[PDB]
């Protein structure tokens, strides 16, 4: 799941505070969040491919 | 996308910190200091390191050597008074 990944991600953001050079490290993390969130809405969008040839 | 690798290299918070200058100082200063010393007062040892020990220690500013040395000069010219008499 995403939640293991995200706990480690946001914890690492608050660790990234304690250094500087996370200039685009955090931007890579944001991108990883984006596409992760994209698959989750993807999985919610899906309908079974075949028509319901029972009714329709 | 994959988190960047700058945080996995450190060699600019390890040499890039101000107390490093103090560290290399106080590893030399303190490590190489004998915790205790030899003896505070000992100059003129011939039973006159004892004179120093009683009078010229930093444990006293007592007026006794002053008195003693003064009395010496009184003894010096006074004896010579009776030598010149």
């Amino acid at each position: 799941a995403k939640s293991a990944a995200n706990k480690l991600d946001w914890a690492k953001v608050i660790s990234s505070l304690r250094i500087t050079g996370s200039t685009a490290t955090q931007l890579s993390s944001f991108k990883k969040r984006n596409d992760e969130a994209r698959r989750q809405l993807l999985e919610l969008q899906s309908q079974p491919t075949e028509v319901d040839f029972s009714h329709y | 996308v994959s988190t960047l690798i700058p945080p996995k290299v450190v060699s600019s918070k390890n040499i890039g910190s101000a107390p490093n200058a103090k560290r290399i100082a106080n590893v030399v200063h303190f490590y190489k200091s004998l915790p205790q010393g030899p003896a505070p007062a000992i100059k003129a040892n011939t039973r006159l390191a004892r004179y120093k020990a009683k009078y010229f220690d930093g444990d006293n500013a007592s007026g006794k050597p002053l008195w003693h040395f003064a009395l010496g000069i009184i003894a010096f010219g006074y004896s010579m008074e009776y030598y010149f008499h």
